[PDB]
């Protein structure tokens, strides 16, 4: 068996959702921000936001909504986790003591159902009569909000429309009514139903179906003065309400897909709209009052306000202040002005909240020679792309290098006092036949520049027609100085060539240190790339020289230096190249038993291969024979996102389901079959998507640092910006910390009453297993935050083992010391 | 000649790697040195010498040289390790069963989460599986181990049934005592949970119905670790075993012993309301408690869902590709 | 695709055994003894008639490729029965076959099994499988005797007498090389033909074509009387050589 420990070094920073309301008091204006597993509660001021409370939940926050049922003084909070843990929460404050109350809770998972393409949707009736949930295709789940439903019991209503895009409860209806866009073979349509709690079924809806734009994305329930709904698409915005129909199709929005919406005026007069290019619009409802005394919708107008970060959620607060919640870049507070500035913009940034964004890649480097180590991450996407340099100093200090294009891979080259960074920028097919970039960025702002002139694929004869307005990616290798972080050089790769892998190393007997890049020729027609390059660059005297190029028949997904040789994975193949005295790559040996060799790692003559669907394989280079040997494979199938070697026997993997697992050689030489089977001894639901594992630590090492019980250090970066740490334990230390977890879980009160053991259980759509071989260090480190009565309750009847004394009782002061040392690894 | 099996050496294949761990040996991917064809080699280890050549392999050699069907895996030949020269007693070299290499297995594709099935994809998949099963059943052979892992799939959309290690002949006229515990619990029929021991080819049909539902849900339908727990889950959806729906249930050994918590009513049509009507009717008939009322393989092929499916159009599933490695930023 | 398992009578003059100096009479005796050893061992163990026949067919085929002087017959027989049990799903443990083989064989005969009987048998399984070219599925005259008899309608008592007498001749033909000369379908017809002659029955009357005097042609196409007479002659030769007489 294997024993490991996992802690958070940086909590998730990306904003997954945000709502406003009156949650902490019926009087205050609240802003609740949801980061993965984290809920942040703020109070709105005239200066900005006053933080008041933050809680963690044992689940990914999928739904977050505020509502106030009749009889309540203030808003209540509904949250549903991605594992279908539902709960209703209340804020309660007694002087200085703030706590969160679980009013109702339960798990709403169905035994039989197909998870929907557009994900979990949760909405609440305007009269707060019921909670609507769209969890599975063809089913609509209703949790009625009666006071007796403390277990959140619910029923399903058969829904004929299997493929639903979005749904909202409508305002101004005699009965609870849902309006939703759905897709069938005839296109997309908008349709309404009435929801009857008494009959527990749908009844005919207030207005008929209308056919809508093929890419109708979002539904807006317009408030009582207007009523009805607005439908946002790629090209058009339409309003629907019985006999009334409007459509505005301004050319302004066709340029970029609109992803978020918010209501500015409670009466529905004004809405905010944001798009993937960071543009912020105002949607205006022009009123016309008739002599009847009725109010109708006369027309719709869209007005461009300015530019924000690419926002997952918008929420207007008060006055001119808007909170911009960003998942791909830094979040913001911005002020909307009535008068535009001299550039024509109505938007001026107030504050910027650090978001480590998607961490696509990262490396640890001793820039200042401190023996400490700093973490340089490839963070963000598109305009929010950045390099973030992170050091420990009690908070983490983070420096941001704006790139305005997507960073893909990073690798440090000490000889050149610089970093190599792969990046891609979006250009659009223009009337010249070529393409034009939407904005300047790192690859166009380099001091010196170069473009590949390779003739390898120049023969072509394969047609790829271009239509004006289509997007394409342009990939580059950036040379970036380690002190100024100034782009010294940008090399642009071939048209339709993607840069997938990057290493900096010396090869063979060649004393020169090279940047080596593996690429793939990506054409829309192809399912899997069938052409690619391995390119050897030398950065010398401010310019990048092409030293050699090797053509391959696939995508070079991963490369890693192997004892003076170059180890590269091309599609299914894993290949080892030698670097000749003629400065060309020469193939030594191949291994082909893969589906897609996405990831590679090396220790000694051993290789860890990560596959798209076949989990991880352990290869070995046989120098006596000049070839590879298969040592052991993990035959449990998993979809890999990243891998890492912990030691000669233990191997770490990350799943696309937000799970971690550890494989080990079965170390039983009885049969060859036992050795060739990698046994999954560690299983752990992380809750984050791991892109990059990286050996190293951020802690200061003066070497006077006490030797911690934990041995080894692997950092990992995630899509939501979370940075974590994996380290190993002895059997003695694992048992102590595991037994302590079971005690802590009985003592600590969970938000939503979610069982901790459930949360960390390995989870795919198909299976659920109890966690094994992993200590939730974030749980262990919470021992220091529980009250003294609880601490002593935890240590009761707790014994140590395999120590200086075989049996030794623990005190609350003893464990406080142990955990405090465990907090010093990050 | 092509028929003189057991003599050709495994030297004739370049071994690529081990695709899986089997029952009587490890399964290896390999390339034929002469033709270039990719094969899968099932290694047979007789070195144990407990009972010699494993019967599981004998069944697969005996049966798969009889069965010829596009939806039934074909054994190409049997090859051997370099045999010790004229000293058969010391010779402990193994034998390898040569099969056509198939790109994927359904379990691998489903477990990885890298396959999406449309209705038309499910039609092409089910029609091939039922045709393969009908061929086998028409030849009076039982598979007895139908699982997603035993359904191999090429990217073209061709399906083939594979593990015939537990397959045996069925005699209608004469009931024969068989092995009660044959199919894996998740795909095991209710009759065998109660221990019929004299089972019909309908056991294989129930398994294929479980697959039909799993293709629509992407999650296995009846997942339990204990035989009684399985009966409960099946009972909740298909209804509790009772004499009205299964007149002969009272003779089954464990009927009184193994009882569900309640006498649940059948809810299959309600819980699978999202499944198309043509398919839902097939599921109701395939997942019928009474094996004598459970539909046949032929009857599934003469169903509204599958009868008009044309195998010229195989409809490949939406399978693993290159952008599946990259995660979408928006 | 599939191998040829049928030889001509003339070809039996050139088996490995014959060419190592064994005369035709001796090989015939060694085959009867081995077949009957297989029959008796498996009968004591309670084995189905198909299981006995399959082992006997393996045995007969084996010694078309090997010599009786280099492969002791009783070891081969035990090995064939051991494999036959697994092929026909009537498995037995090798130790039980040895136990029964010891009960039925004298001390000299059991000396063939050497110092470790089980090992001598289990080791041979490899050569047996390669020799029979891994073609394990075998059909026997029994199923055709019954398939064809069911299509006869008439006096139940006369037809059952026909079947049992024919069934006995099938059991007796397992000691001969007829298994190596003629497909089982033909054997089943020949034994029906023989029993009819002995019981003075006219089988055509029981067929759907009562005026089709060559009644067997509807069961087995392209079989001349020449063949059925050759087979009948060979079966009755066994009875005449011994002291046993036709069952009647
Ligand atoms: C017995 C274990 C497997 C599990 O799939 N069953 C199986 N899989 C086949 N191919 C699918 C396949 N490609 C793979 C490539 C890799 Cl790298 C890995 Cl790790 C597993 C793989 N699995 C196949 N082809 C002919 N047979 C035949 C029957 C023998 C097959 N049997």
């Amino acid at each position: 068996m294997s024993y490991n420990y996992v802690v958070t070094a940086q909590k998730p920073t990306a904003v997954n959702g945000c709502v406003t309301g009156h949650f902490t008091s019926a009087e205050d204006l609240n802003l609740l921000i949801a980061k993965n597993t984290r809920l942040e509660i703020y109070v709105v001021t005239a200066e900005g936001l006053r933080p008041v409370k933050e809680v963690g939940m044992y689940g990914k926050i999928a739904v977050m909504e505020l509502f106030r049922p009749k009889g309540e003084s203030k808003d209540l909070l509904f949250i549903l986790t991605a594992k279908y843990n539902a709960c209703i929460l209340e804020y309660k404050q007694s002087g200085e003591s703030i706590d969160i109350i679980t009013r109702a809770h339960g798990n709403v998972q169905d035994r039989i159902g197909r998870p929907s393409e557009t994900g979990i949707i949760g909405i609440i009736d305007p009269e707060c009569r019921m909670i609507g949930l769209r969890l599975y295709d063809g089913l609509f789940k209703v949790i009625p909000l009666d006071r007796d439903n403390k277990e959140l019991k619910a029923f399903n209503i058969r829904l004929e429309e299997l493929h639903v895009i979005d749904v909202k409860f409508l305002y101004g209806c005699q009965a609870p009514t849902i309006c939703f866009v759905y897709q069938d073979p005839q296109g997309r349509h908008v349709k309404t139903y009435e929801v009857s709690l008494r009959e527990k079924e749908f009844n005919k809806g207030p207005w008929k179906q209308e056919n809508v734009e093929a890419e109708a994305s979002m539904v807006i329930a317009v408030p009582e003065p207007f009523g009805g709904a607005i439908i946002i698409g790629q090209e058009s915005i339409t309003y629907h309400n019985g006999d009334k129909y409007l459509a505005i199709a301004p050319p302004i929005i066709k340029q970029s897909t609109i992803v978020c919406h918010n209501r500015v005026d409670p009466n529905g007069s004004r809405y905010l709209l944001g798009d993937m290019e960071g543009r912020l619009f105002m949607l205006l409802l022009e009123k016309e009052e008739q002599m009847d005394g009725t109010v109708t919708l006369k027309d719709l107008r869209v007005e461009l306000l300015g530019e924000t970060s690419i926002a997952e959620c918008l929420t207007y607060l008060d006055n001119g202040v808007v909170f911009v919640g960003s998942r791909l870049g830094d979040s913001q507070l911005v002020k909307l002005n009535v008068d535009s500035n001299e550039q024509g913009s109505y938007v001026v940034a107030m504050e910027t909240f650090t978001n480590l964004g998607p961490i696509v890649d990262m490396c640890v480097v001793d820039l200042e020679r401190q023996g400490q180590g700093q973490l340089v991450t490839c963070s963000g996407a598109f305009k929010e792309g950045s390099l973030r340099i992170i050091r420990n100093g009690q908070k983490l200090h983070i420096r941001t290098v704006p790139l305005y294009e997507s960073p893909r891979k990073i690798c440090y080259q000490e000889v050149s006092q610089c970093f190599g960074v792969l990046s891609s920028r979006i250009e659009v097919q223009d009337t010249s036949g070529g393409t034009t970039a939407l904005r300047p960025s790192a690859s166009t702002q380099a001091l010196s520049s170069s473009v590949s002139s390779s003739k390898l694929f120049s023969s072509s004869t394969a047609p790829h027609e271009t239509s004006f307005g289509e997007e394409v990616e342009v990939h580059n290798l950036l040379i970036i100085d380690q002190h100024t972080f100034e782009v010294l050089h940008a090399h642009q790769f071939l048209q339709n060539e993607y840069a997938l892998s990057l290493v900096s190393c010396k090869l063979g007997k060649d004393p020169n240190t090279y940047f080596i890049v593996g690429t793939a020729m990506v054409y829309p027609e192809e399912a899997e790339p069938k052409q690619g390059r391995i390119v050897v660059f030398q950065y010398s005297d401010g310019k990048l020289q092409t030293v050699a190029e090797k053509e391959v028949k696939g995508a070079v997904y991963s490369m890693v230096e192997f004892n003076g040789k170059l180890l590269a994975s091309i599609n299914s193949t894993v290949r080892l190249y030698e670097w000749t005295t003629e400065k060309e790559l020469r193939t030594e040996c191949n291994h082909y038993n893969n589906i897609m060799a996405l990831y590679l790692k090396t220790k000694g003559d051993f290789i860890l291969v990560g596959d798209l669907m076949r989990s991880v394989l352990l290869l070995a280079y046989k120098p006596m024979e000049g070839n590879f040997e298969e040592i052991a494979r993990d035959f449990n199938p998993n979809w890999m996102s990243a891998v890492e070697i912990l030691d000669d026997d233990n191997f770490l993997g990350a799943e696309n389901a937000f799970n971690l697992f550890v494989c080990q050689k079965d170390s039983a030489a009885t049969t060859d079959e036992e050795r060739q089977h990698l046994q999954e001894v560690g299983l752990f639901h992380l809750g984050e998507f791991v892109n990059v594992f990286c050996h190293g630590s951020l802690v200061m090492q003066n070497l006077g640092e006490t030797s911690t019980p934990t041995q080894g250090s692997v950092l990992f970066g995630t899509v939501n910006g979370m940075i974590g740490l994996v380290t190993s334990l002895s059997e003695s230390w694992y048992n102590l910390l595991l037994d302590m977890q079971n005690r802590l879980n009985k003592v600590i009160k969970s938000v939503g009453k979610i069982e901790h053991s459930f949360w960390r259980s390995f989870h795919t759509e198909r299976k659920t297993e109890p966690a094994t071989g992993f200590i939730d260090g974030d749980l262990i480190e919470s021992f220091l935050d529980i009250s003294r009565p609880k601490m002593q309750e935890v240590v009761a009847n707790l014994q140590y083992d395999d120590g200086s004394g075989m049996k030794r009782e623990a005190t609350a002061d003893d464990l406080i010391k142990v955990v405090e040392e465990l907090t010093r690894i990050h | 000649t092509e028929s003189d099996w057991g003599k050709r050496c495994v030297d004739k294949f370049d071994i690529i790697g081990i695709i899986g761990e089997g029952t009587y040996g490890q399964v290896y991917k390999a390339k034929d040195k002469d033709t270039g064809e990719l094969v899968a080699l099932k290694k047979v280890r007789l070195d144990n010498e407990k009972e010699g050549f494993p019967i599981t392999a004998i069944r697969e050699i005996k049966i798969l040289r009889q069965l010829i069907h596009r939806s039934v895996v074909n054994m190409k030949e049997i090859v051997t390790d370099k045999q010790d020269a004229l000293d058969f007693k010391k010779d402990k070299g193994a034998f390898y069963l040569v099969f056509e290499y198939m790109d994927h297995d359904l379990m691998g594709l489903l477990e990885s989460g890298l396959v999406h099935f449309s209705e038309d994809h499910i039609k092409s998949f089910m029609k091939q599986l039922m045709e393969g099963l009908e061929y086998c059943h028409k030849k009076n052979f039982l598979h007895r181990d139908i699982k997603c892992s035993n359904i191999l799939l090429n990217n073209s959309g061709q399906i083939k049934l594979a593990d015939f290690g537990l397959a045996r002949l069925y005699n209608s006229e004469e009931s024969r005592p068989y092995t009660n515990k044959v199919i894996t619990l998740w795909y095991r029929p209710p009759e065998l949970l109660l221990g019929e021991e004299r089972y019909t080819p309908a056991i294989d049909v129930w398994s294929c119905g479980c697959i039909l539902g799993e293709l629509f849900t992407k999650k296995p339908i009846f997942q339990a670790n204990l035989e009684l727990a399985q009966l409960e889950l099946i009972s909740r959806l298909c209804g509790s075993p009772c004499p009205a729906v299964w007149p002969d249930v009272i003779r089954l050994p464990y009927f009184n012993t193994m009882k569900p918590k309640k006498q649940y009513r059948r809810r299959l049509r309600e819980e699978f309301s999202f499944i198309p009507s043509a398919a839902l009717d097939l599921l109701d008939h395939m997942l019928t408690l009474d094996p004598s009322k459970r539909c046949t393989a032929e009857q599934t092929l003469q169903s509204d869902f599958l009868k008009d499916v044309e195998l010229s159009k195989m409809a490949p599933p939406d399978l693993p590709h290159w952008q599946d490695c990259h995660e979408l930023w928006s | 695709t599939k191998p040829c398992w049928y030889w001509d009578k003339k070809d039996l003059a050139h088996t490995p055994s014959q060419l190592e100096g064994l005369d035709p009479a001796t090989e015939a005796r060694y085959r009867r003894e081995g077949a009957r050893f297989i029959f008796d061992v498996g009968t004591r163990l309670g084995l189905h008639y198909d299981t006995l026949a399959t082992g006997i067919i393996y045995f007969h085929r084996f010694y078309m490729f090997h010599s009786f002087k280099q492969f002791p017959r009783y070891v081969t027989g035990a090995c064939c029965l051991f494999l036959a049990g697994k092929v026909e799903e009537t498995p037995k443990k090798c130790k039980d076959i040895i136990k029964t083989a010891r009960s039925l064989l004298n001390d000299v005969q059991f000396g063939q099994f050497g110092d470790d009987p089980k090992e001598e048998v289990m080791v041979l399984e490899r050569i047996l499988l390669q020799t029979i070219k891994f073609d394990l599925q075998v059909e026997h005259p029994y199923q055709f005797l019954l398939k064809y008899a069911k299509q006869l309608k008439g006096d139940k008592n006369k037809i059952q007498k026909l079947v049992q007498m024919a069934w006995t001749f099938v059991n007796d033909s397992l000691c001969t090389t007829l298994s190596l000369q003629w497909e089982p379908e033909i054997i089943a017809v020949a034994v029906m033909y023989l029993a009819g002659r002995l019981c003075k029955f006219e089988i055509q009357e029981w067929t759907s074509k009562p005026m089709y005097r060559r009644w067997w042609e509807q069961f087995v196409q392209d079989v001349p009387v020449d063949v059925l007479e050759d087979i009948c002659h060979q079966i009755l030769d066994l009875y005449s050589q011994g002291k046993q007489q036709m069952p009647h």
